[PDB]
């Protein structure tokens, strides 16, 4: 079929791998595959060289290894576990006097390997890590907010590596340190580093007005360390201020690089801001027992030079990319490991002081628990450690990439500002401005825009071309914010003549600002309109048409969608509908040339060139996350050749390596007899009829036996008072049998358990002996299925305490896990979107003839409400409208990009031949026009639409070119009063439906604790009745109302029991006396040594109780 | 009622009004290179200029669609009061007029474009600041205002 | 909502404060005025008004700004920096509470000067401006009820024959009522001094223990509750809600209650087997 | 709506009332089964079902229609409600 | 200290406290019984009063004390009155409730202004004891077991309890509801009419007075049981008795988008 | 009749006395082999009532026939069981105490 491109930009890059930056993280900081000694200072092996020797008798490290995981990953995620490594570490225990040297290679746990595609298994569950963005450390200058004048010179090292460090002006003129919430002199630390009044006075001379301000003898007086003591007096009070003790405390905070590190980033970016070159990545070098000089000058004159408004000083914004960095994966997992090595560091200086000094083997001096602990705690329960997203392949893509501020060293909701919110100056090209979640979590979660690489040092680099002369180059250049602030980069739709600029005065961004620039002193060019958004808002074509708000909502909607059985590619296509699948790794592809060999529903055997026979297996019928099918259907056929990289499969939600999210359906935007009123959707049933907007949902159920002191559980086919015809689907040990529909509440899974004692009720105990049911040793546990479900068994689970590689929790014996699906239509009360944000749930679904329906007799499928378009200011899907008319009528599909794409007079083109091939086409036949099209033409050009006095074939031309034509109302035959615009678009369905949420409830089981109802819609109970209900009854003062919700429908025993009496007895429910909660209340009060008298209006004491336990 | 493409229709008087403000900024230009002003006022009148040229191609629009396009779908639902403020047909038809920085200062560039003649990427850019803006203000807005009500019903309850 | 004179024994307070807190969704100064203005604290922009009556003599020095409120004996003198933005002129003859720089007003300051009235009366007006400027329409009555319950609270600025004790806070109506009971029992009354209170202080200062005791800070509280010795009367709706009973309110209303209902014919014949008796 | 709901308004001052006032007399109707109405026939609240014709099962229409009639005397303390109960059980049984 | 499935107790800390106290109490008591040295009879009496402190409240002075082997500090009798979880406030204010339901909503154009769309498996698991009633009051089954059970199989539902369902509805009230509810019209009442789907229709002049709209948003139901709140829905909460706002005095009813769009 | 003023304050011995049944001993609430609820315990029965509706723990009635009257060969007396729900004993003690409150 035709593909049409559009566009008249030629891009010079492609997009790099989009989910590079996860794996390419985590394999810096593994280094698994290079041998030791080449192993950089980075990650695992950076932390491993800090962090040894153990000083107390020394034991240092060599290297390390990693083992292998006992299983591979499917078996992995079959018996739910955690896909993982061992490690292993030389080690040289060495004692420095009498040369022992106990070497050894000791293990040190698991580490939870990556999987291919960039996601993690831990205990069968797919997770996923989202990187986090913090302040960059290093050095900055903030205005003082107090004294106007004057500034807040602030110095932040790494997280959790030591506080920060704020140089301030105190009121007379000498400049303090504060730290650790406290104030305390600087040059008490000058006089500690070496700094005299001659220093001082010699160097920072320049402005004397705050340097002899500064100045004070009294600390040039006390040498060094009697300056050392008396600090320590001053930051440590109520403590023995020895002089071995203070050098000891304060090198741990100033001079000790295992506790303490400014960021090699941190320390590149003072390094960059202050001119000078640094030697180490700390604030003091411990050197002669005393310390020595690392950045304490410098930084005092650029204070005091912005203080004294020399050029080349300015503050720094701390919101500003240049300053901030986002951490990844890697470095996450380098901290947490860190912080296990230093738990098993002090754990082993507590063990370095007992035992005998000889028999050690390194092996027994070292634990393996907290190490693994730290690392499975933060994989399981950490913020950042996200129950990872598979709804639909995109939506995976788009969780990888995602971006948060939140978590550990972060901020928290209630300490969230608004320029934390708001978008920068300088997210141009490195955070998609209009990708984020609505409601609380607005403007932290964002994603990666898509031309955006990270550097090693964390911070987002961002391709520009070069500009030489009137000339852009070929080459690129990656460059972070600090490096764009230099120059003046014009757009990427400025018209070119080849290489040389075909415009005059440019539009450019000097500084992030709009302005008119000549060509000459334009340096760098934007590659493409792309490198600005996101991939999934790069999806909605006709972005330059839509408010920001559906944009947001559409591009989040996009997430949420649902493979369908009879998928479709959408008619209007952006172009980067294949690197998005192709990056998926959901499809799969031909690595080497060669023939299909053999072809089935299950694998796939192909000859290669290699002549090497290989054969993929394919993943059929894959439970998601959520519940969704998986399935890679084949497609290709045995006989036919292939090169590399040819699509072999289809994944899920795909077609023909096109990106297949929902279907294109024919749809015209009118109003209709109230369906549409606000944003309901109006369907045929030729939708249901083929099979369209049709999916599969695998639910998973799981019944756990375990081992009882009141006598352990056995799963049999045999339970307690059963019927043999209610049970006509089990197997002999009592699973259902594959491929059995079941509808709620009937048996999966016949678990025994044996009974206690207690006692039974008289009378059903008078019915059990007077029918002929008795009860044995044990009682009914079976796995039913909750209300509304039902469906097919597909697949079954039994695993067993005593299998290899099974780790379960003590006490279980085995357990079953039952897979169980669904093949759902659209029903009425569906919810529905397109891409442009306008949403809504499905309405009513009518009979075809009701339908309007075109000339020919093609009806119209879906209808929408056209009054929720102007109020949104999204006009994009109008433009889609006329695009996928003329794509239905002529068989064809188009590629816009976004921002340079189809405007209106090609669009007239298309629309024109689209009117020939339809209208001549149809006067072909001798059929010329009717009554009704003349009248309604005659009634639309009485509303200036056409141009009168034309035949009425000149006015149809015209309305197709303005993109509305007739219809009839299949209902009544008569056409609609005016010409509506109707065309194909393409629409997704959502991912929520009302079977995990419709439930109500009558009466049934009840709090075993409070005698509550119970809650959540998944067991059975009743809703939440928040206090705002309360206060809207008060005003309405329905007031029995009010105390029948209290008691008689809620935790109440006796009036609710009465109630149900009362009404199988068919009279009016009564009205209790004491209340329940009354009584328990003064009985509570009672409890706490609180009489409380009850009364009449005349000081009578009234009894509630009715003396029933009062003596 | 339908809604296409062509019914967002664009007076000419626009862009004449556009000329007339390009010729007028360029004045403005002018009398900042003779120093006869300060940059602070300078920016002061180009706000001026702007908000009157806005006013001036909404009331040409909206007497341009009494006069020619009565029975216009837009302008119908303007006029009912079902859905729509004059402000969204301006930025459907007219252009979207300013917006403003995150510091609150506005921008001394205006959009110059409506949504049916597209945008250039920079427009867009600029009006994301004031969407997001929005989008925070109402996520804030929700709880403070159920606190409120809570403790005026607790004070009054009576 | 039935345009008709309203039913005895419907609650108003919560249909008032339901009325109020609806459209606060829709506030964008806003919102925190509207607290500001609840919470009656201490302003930003706090302008200073006039107490005692007289002309206005500015003086104007360069650097200090001095304001002279001349009666015929008293002179009040005013000390204002330069950028505050007046609203009078020399030789204006204002009113005590009218202000005379731009800028909001303390309450406490209307409560010295023009008594209770003007303080509610200012109140309203600023809310309705509120509320007005951002295009919502609200009958202003439920202000006025929330405004009135407000301003309940009053002091016992010295006891007298009284069994109470100086400094001491409680309601309006018990001070009057013991007072015409002190002067119907020949001795002499309290005097009391009318007390602007916050609103988060005047639910927390109410007698109904019970509702005080559930509702916040329920750790002293509740220690306040072993403190009480005291009795409720179940007043309110809340103490009502918290302890499961009928509410006083719309049907459960103490006026309408106990209303029977019987026919024509058994109703005759029932009197007529009365008065046979 | 209810039908005569602006007359039922009419009848009684307070909103209230009247409520409290259907709600005690739908109670009495049906602890006595609808036999000691003040109904005709034709002013029965009819029901129409397939089979036809039937009395309606909600004592509210009942008392809302009796109500609009005029033969209820209601108010406060008409007779201590003992006595009533007592005379009601006597004339009118199950 | 009731027995959960696992064979643990769900049990109250109380029962720990009194527990505590008792051991400690009589263990003084027979430490008095036989004279023993000061010093021990001291810090028994210390123990004692900083137990009975623990009873009272655990978590005032010192280290509120926990079971052996876990951080968590115990729930005394102030932590069962007070707190956002106590009596006082949690469980008079906001609790869950029977005879209830949760759906999602749709528009219903056709019906008056009175009425609601009700999903027949909603009302046939709202209205279950009324039906049982009338499934005994007529010739379908004679006792309310047999009525159960042959209301136990969903293959069972004939059309005569359908009949005896649409009976027991006829003037019955329900109560319609959206979270959050911000004034008193957030929760209204409606005459009831069955419908097909799994979806709760609903009047399109009501939906603006509940501010919701169409675009997916979730709905309670619930439904009074006395007669009294029957009198109470009908009179004062039906929707085609409260047409102006309380709060100003204007019709919340008045039309909207498509309709004064074709007018 | 119905209540109408609710008056709180402090407490006295002798009344709390007057609410306790009796005098609680052993520091076992119920069994865990039997699940019996001990004697003189916690959950001790003829403190605190039967759990079951007419029966005494030895098994003397099972019927609403009698009321109130102690079965001695248990020590439950014969009645509603829901009297659990309203009824308190107490310890005393061996030494007096500070209710904390005042104190905290
Ligand atoms: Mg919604
Ligand atoms: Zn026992």
């Amino acid at each position: 079929m035709e593909i049409k491109r559009f566009g008249r930009i030629r891009e010079v890059i492609p997009l790099p791998p989009l989910t590079e930056i996860q794996v390419e993280s985590y394999r810096r900081a593994l280094q698994a595959d290079v041998p030791p000694e080449k192993r950089e200072n980075v990650g695992i092996q950076a932390a491993f060289r800090e962090t040894f020797p153990i000083e107390e008798l020394v034991l240092d490290f060599l290297e390390y290894r990693l083992g292998e995981p006992p299983f591979p990953q499917d078996e992995c995620r079959e018996k739910d576990l955690t896909y993982q490594a061992p490690l292993y570490a030389r080690l040289q225990l060495i004692h420095k006097d009498t040369g022992l040297i106990k070497e050894d290679e000791v293990f040190l746990g698991h580490i939870p390997l990556m999987t291919e595609d960039g996601s993690f298994i831990i205990n069968g569950a797919d997770r996923v890590i989202v990187s986090q963005i913090h302040r960059s450390p290093g050095v900055y200058f903030t205005p003082d907010p107090a004294r106007p004048g004057r500034y807040i010179a602030s110095i932040i090292p790494l997280p959790k590596r030591g506080p920060w460090i704020d140089l301030e002006v105190e009121p007379n003129g000498v400049v303090s340190m504060k730290v650790n919430k406290r104030k305390f002199p600087l040059v008490l630390l000058l006089r500690v580093l070496g700094y005299d009044q001659e220093t001082l006075a010699r160097e920072l001379g320049a402005y004397g007005e705050l340097v002899q301000g500064l100045m004070d003898e009294s600390v040039f007086a006390m040498r060094p360390e009697e300056a050392l003591i008396r600090l320590f007096t001053l930051l440590r009070p109520g403590d023995p201020p020895k002089r071995d003790k203070a050098v000891a405390y304060v090198y741990g905070l100033i001079a000790d690089p295992r506790r303490y590190d400014l960021g090699e980033a941190g320390r590149y970016k003072a390094e960059e801001k202050l001119g000078i070159r640094l030697s180490g990545r700390t604030l003091a070098r411990f050197e002669d027992g005393e310390f020595k000089d690392e950045v304490f000058l410098p930084t005092l004159r650029y204070l005091f030079a912005l203080t004294a408004g020399v050029p080349g000083h300015e503050v720094d914004d701390i919101d500003h990319l240049g300053n901030r960095r986002i951490r990844t994966v890697g470095e996450l997992m380098t901290d947490q490991f860190r912080v296990g090595l230093a738990r098993l560091a002090r754990g082993v200086r507590e063990r370095m002081l007992m035992g005998s000094e000889d028999s050690l083997t390194p092996a027994k001096l070292v634990n393996s628990r907290p190490l693994e602990a730290a690392i499975r705690e933060f994989f399981s329960r950490s913020q950042l450690s996200q129950f990872k997203d598979e709804t639909n392949p995109l939506s995976s893509l788009r969780h990888k990439r995602r971006i948060s501020a939140l978590g550990p060293g972060g901020l928290t909701r209630e300490r969230a500002g608004f320029d934390v919110r708001d978008v920068h100056r300088t997210h141009y090209g490195r955070i998609c401005p209009v990708e984020t979640p609505e409601g609380a979590n607005i403007g932290l979660i964002t994603s990666l825009a898509a031309y955006a690489r990270v550097d090693e040092l964390g911070f987002i680099r961002t391709p520009y071309r070069r500009v030489v002369g009137g000339v852009v180059t070929d080459e690129v250049v990656y460059m972070t914010a600090t490096e764009e602030d230099r120059y003046t980069i014009a757009q990427a739709n400025t018209p070119l003549e080849g290489n040389r600029i075909a415009a005059e005065r440019v539009v450019a961004r000097r500084k992030g600002e709009p302005v008119i620039v000549s060509p000459e002193e334009v340096e760098f060019m934007d590659v493409s309109p792309k490198q600005v958004f996101s991939v999934n808002t790069n999806l909605i074509p006709f972005l330059e048409h839509d408010d920001a708000n559906r944009a947001l909502m559409g591009s989040n909607m996009q997430t949420q969608a649902v493979p369908l059985i009879r998928a479709q590619a959408p008619v209007v296509m952006t172009g980067l509908e294949e690197r998005v699948v192709r990056d998926s790794l959901a499809a799969l592809y031909a690595e080497e040339d060669g023939e299909v060999a053999k072809v089935d529903g299950n694998r796939i055997v192909v000859r290669y060139e290699d002549g090497r026979l290989v054969e993929y297996p394919l993943r059929r019928f894959y439970r998601s996350n959520q519940g969704t099918a998986l399935d890679q259907r084949p497609r290709v056929v045995v006989g036919q050749r292939v090169r590399k990289g040819d699509l072999l499969a289809d994944g899920p939600a795909s077609e023909n390596g096109f990106l297949a999210l929902g279907q294109n359906v024919l749809v015209a935007i009118m109003p209709f007899d109230g369906y549409n009123f606000e944003d309901a959707i109006v369907i045929s049933e030729e939708l249901l009829k083929r099979d369209f907007y049709t999916s599969i949902h695998i639910e998973r159920y799981e019944i756990e036996a375990r081992d009882t002191k009141l006598g352990p559980e056995r799963i049999t086919r045999d339970i307690p008072h059963l019927s043999e015809a209610a049970l006509r689907d089990l197997d002999e040990e009592g699973v259902v049998r594959i491929g059995a529909e079941v509808k709620p509440g009937d048996i999966l899974v016949g678990r025994t358990s044996f009974k206690g004692e207690s006692e039974p009720t008289p009378e059903e105990r008078l019915l059990r002996s007077i029918f002929g049911e008795k009860a044995r040793d044990v009682k009914d546990t079976s796995l039913r299925v909750p209300p509304g479900e039902g469906g097919i068994v597909v697949r079954t689970v039994r695993l067993r305490r005593g299998d290899p590689g099974v780790e379960l929790k003590p006490g279980v014996r085995e357990v079953v896990r039952v897979y169980v699906a669904q093949k759902r239509k659209l029903q009425v009360g569906d919810k529905l979107a397109n891409r442009h944000g306008n949403k809504g749930v499905v309405a009513k679904i009518l009979p075809v003839e009701d339908m309007p329906h075109l000339p020919d007799g093609t009806p119209v499928d879906v209808i929408l409400n056209p009054l929720g378009v102007p109020s949104r200011m999204n006009l994009g899907q109008i433009l889609e409208t006329h695009l996928g008319l003329a794509g239905y009528f002529l068989g064809q599909r188009y590629i816009s990009p976004i921002f340079d794409g189809a405007k209106e007079p090609e669009i007239k083109e298309l629309l024109a031949q689209a009117f020939e091939v339809y209208f001549g086409k149809r006067k072909g036949e001798g059929f010329g026009v009717d009554k009704r099209e003349v009248e309604v033409l005659r009634r639309a050009e009485k509303l200036g639409l056409v141009t009168p006095g034309k035949t009425p074939e000149e006015q149809l031309k015209e309305l197709f070119l303005q993109g509305k034509v007739v219809l009839y109302d299949g209902r009544t035959g008569e056409p609609i009063e005016g010409p509506i615009v109707v065309g194909q678009m393409f629409i997704m369905k959502l991912y929520h439906m009302v079977e995990d949420k419709m439930h109500a409830r009558s009466t049934g089981p009840y709090s075993l604790i409070t005698q509550q109802p119970l809650g959540g819609k998944a067991q059975f109970g009743g809703q939440r009745f928040g206090e705002m209900e309360v206060w809207a009854l008060e005003a309405y003062g329905a007031a029995h109302t009010l105390q029948e919700m209290l008691t008689l429908k809620s935790d109440d025993i006796e009036g609710r029991n009465a109630a149900y009496e009362a009404i199988i007895k068919g009279e009016d429910v009564p009205e209790p006396s004491v209340p329940e909660s009354f009584r328990v209340l003064v009985k509570e009060l009672q409890a706490l040594a609180l009489d409380v008298q009850t009364l009449d209006e005349k000081d009578n004491p009234v009894d509630i109780f009715e003396g029933l336990a009062s003596k | 009622i339908t809604i296409g493409i062509d019914d967002a229709v664009i007076p000419e008087e626009k862009k004449q009004y556009l000329e007339e403000a390009d010729r007028k900024l360029l004045q403005i230009e002018q009398a900042y290179e003779m120093g006869f002003l300060t940059d602070r006022e300078r920016y002061d009148q180009i706000l001026q200029l702007w908000t009157e040229t806005t006013e001036k191609v909404t009331q040409a629009v909206f007497k341009n669609f009494e006069e020619n396009y009565p029975f216009n779908p837009l302008y119908v639902m303007a006029q009912s009061g079902a859905r729509g403020n004059p402000q969204q047909i301006r930025q459907l038809c007219g252009l979207r007029g300013l917006m403003q920085k995150p510091s609150g200062e506005t921008f001394e560039v205006p959009v110059r474009s409506s949504f049916r003649e597209g945008l250039t990427v920079l427009e867009y850019f600029i009006s994301s600041h004031g969407a997001r803006k929005g989008g925070a203000d109402t996520a804030l807005r929700t709880a403070d205002s159920g606190y409120l009500t809570r403790k005026l019903v607790d004070v009054t309850h009576e | 909502s039935m345009a008709r004179p309203v039913s005895i024994g419907e609650a108003v307070g919560i249909v008032a404060a339901q009325s109020i807190g609806e459209p606060g969704t829709q506030l964008t100064q806003g919102l925190p005025r509207v607290i500001e203005l609840f919470e009656a604290r201490r302003p930003k922009a706090k302008a200073v008004i006039s107490e005692i009556d007289g002309v206005v003599r500015i003086e104007e020095t360069e650097e200090k700004l001095s304001v002279f409120v001349e009666s015929e004996g008293f002179s009040k003198e005013y000390k204002l920096p330069k950028e505050a933005r007046l609203l009078v002129k020399d030789g204006d003859y204002v009113e005590a509470g009218q202000p005379l720089t731009r800028g909001a007003i303390d309450p406490h300051q209307l409560l010295e000067a023009k008594g209770p009235e003007a303080v509610e009366r200012y109140l309203v007006e600023e809310i309705q401006k509120v509320y007005r400027a951002q295009g919502v329409k609200l009958h202003d009555k439920h202000i006025e009820i929330v405004v009135r319950q407000m301003m309940k609270y009053v002091e016992v600025t010295d006891p007298g024959d009284s069994r109470l004790l100086e400094g001491q806070v409680l309601e309006k109506w018990d001070v009057e009522a013991l007072n015409e009971r002190l002067i119907a029992e020949g001795k002499t009354p309290v005097a009391w001094k009318p007390l602007l209170m916050g609103v988060t202080k005047s639910a927390l200062s109410t007698k109904s223990w019970l509702s005080a005791a559930s509702f916040q800070n329920t750790t002293h509280v509740l220690t306040e509750a072993a403190i009480a010795g005291k009795k409720d009367e179940l007043i309110g709706l809340k103490e009502n809600v918290i302890l499961g009973r009928l509410i006083p309110a719309g049907t459960g209303s103490d006026f309408v209650r106990f209303t029977q209902v019987v026919d024509q014919k058994t109703l005759k014949a029932i009197e007529e087997a009365r008065k046979e008796a | 709506a209810e039908p005569g709901i602006d007359k039922l308004f009419g009848m009684v001052d307070s909103k209230y009332r009247l409520t409290v006032v259907v709600a005690k007399r739908a109670q009495q109707l049906l602890r006595h089964g609808f036999k000691n109405t003040v109904l005709e026939p034709e002013e029965r609240p009819k029901m129409q079902t397939l089979e036809g014709l039937f009395d309606d099962p909600n004592a509210v229409t009942w008392a809302m229609k009796e109500l609009l009639t005029g033969r209820l005397v209601f108010g406060e303390n008409l007779v201590p409600e003992d006595r009533l109960q007592k005379e009601m059980e006597r004339l009118y049984p199950v | 200290m009731v027995q959960v499935d696992g064979g643990r107790f769900a049990t109250s800390d109380l029962n720990d406290l009194y527990r505590r106290l008792i051991n400690r109490n009589n263990r003084l008591k027979k430490l008095l019984a036989q004279g023993a040295p000061e010093i021990i009879i001291r810090n028994e009496k210390r123990m004692l009063q900083e137990a009975v402190d623990a009873l009272l409240d655990n978590g005032r002075r010192g280290a509120p004390v926990t079971n052996p082997g876990s951080d968590r500090p115990l729930r005394s009798l102030t932590d069962i009155l007070s707190g956002k979880q106590g009596r006082f406030r949690q469980n008079l204010l906001g609790k869950r409730v029977d005879y209830s339901g949760r759906s999602v909503i749709v528009v219903g154009p056709q019906l008056k202004l009175h009425q609601c769309g009700l999903p027949k498996r909603m009302a046939l698991e709202l209205f279950k004891p009324f039906l049982l009633k009338k499934m005994e009051e007529k010739g379908i089954a004679p006792n309310v077991k047999a009525a159960r059970r042959m209301l136990e199989r969903q293959r069972d539902i004939k059309d005569e309890v359908w009949d005896a369902l649409e009976e027991v509805i006829h003037g019955k009230v329900v109560l319609l509801n959206r979270a959050p509810t911000l004034h008193r019209l957030g929760i209204q009442a409606f005459q009831p009419v069955l419908v097909e789907g799994q979806s709760i229709q609903l009047h399109p002049l009501v939906c603006e007075a509940f501010n919701a709209d169409f675009d997916g948003d979730q709905m309670a139901v619930h439904v009074p049981l006395s007669s009294f709140a029957q009198a109470e829905a009908r009179i004062q909460m039906l929707s085609a008795h409260n047409l102006l706002s309380p709060a100003s005095g204007e019709p919340l009813a008045k039309p909207s988008r498509d309709i004064i769009l074709g007018l | 009749k119905e209540v109408r003023k609710v008056r709180i304050a402090l407490a006295s011995p002798e009344k709390i006395r007057s609410w306790s049944y009796g005098e609680v001993e052993k520091p076992e609430t119920i069994n865990y082999r039997t699940l019996k609820p001990e004697r003189d315990g916690l959950f001790d029965e003829r403190i605190f009532g039967p759990i079951k509706d007419y029966e005494c723990a030895c098994g003397k009635y099972k019927r609403q026939r009698f009321e109130g009257k102690v079965c001695e060969r248990c020590g439950v007396e014969v009645t509603k069981s829901i009297v659990r729900r309203y009824r308190m004993g107490h310890i005393e003690l061996a030494t007096p105490a500070a209710h904390i409150w005042f104190v905290k």
